């Protein structure tokens, strides 16, 4: 007298399952994104302006060299 | 007043790569003329000594002319090496 054994849900239920697209921000503002943007392209300038005037002056002092050297 | 404001609104929204463009062209163009270092860029250009700088025949009464390269007299650097 055995009873009936068939492949069937558990009682009760299965558990939910998610069907809903996730997508979610992950980002940051548009304003903030320029200003860093911004802030790196000054500090940029600023080094490289003092990274040429120190080699114009470099460049001077090699003139120099050939200048006294030339006669 | 009005106007421009909603264009440039309507730019932003539409054609930002365009607003960035002459807005980057336009500072290109007004900001040398109200900088004072385009000055102090052509002093620097003129400072270097591409070619040999021939000396004078010392007639007698150039006092303002140097006699040795390391007289007072003459034109002097010292502005470029504390900028
Ligand atoms: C003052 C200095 C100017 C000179 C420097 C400029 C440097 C280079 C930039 C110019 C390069 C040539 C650009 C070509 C012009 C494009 C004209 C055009 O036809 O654009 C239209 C679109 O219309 C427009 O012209 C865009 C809007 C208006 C132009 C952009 C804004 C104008 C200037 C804004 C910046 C000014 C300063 C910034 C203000 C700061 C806030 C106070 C194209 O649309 P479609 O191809 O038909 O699209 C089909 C698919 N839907």
């Amino acid at each position: 007298a055995s009873k009936v054994k068939q492949d069937m849900p558990p009682p009760g239920g299965y558990g939910p399952i998610d069907y809903k697209r996730n997508l979610p921000r992950r980002g940051l503002s548009g304003y903030s994104m320029f200003a860093v943007g911004i802030g790196t392209l000054l500090f940029g300038y600023w080094s490289m302006m003092k990274w040429n005037r120190e080699r114009r002056r470099l460049q001077i002092e090699d003139f120099e060299a050939r200048i006294a050297l030339m006669p | 007043a009005g106007r421009i404001a909603s264009f440039l609104k309507n730019a932003w929204a539409k054609e930002p790569v365009l607003v960035a463009s002459f807005a980057i062209g336009g500072l290109a163009i007004i900001l040398p003329s109200l900088s004072p270092y385009t000055n102090y860029a052509i002093r620097i250009n003129r400072a270097t000594p591409y070619n040999y700088p021939v000396p004078l025949r010392d007639d007698g009464n150039m006092p303002d002319v140097p006699s040795h390269p390391q007289d007072p007299q003459g034109p002097s650097l010292e502005w470029l090496k504390n900028l």
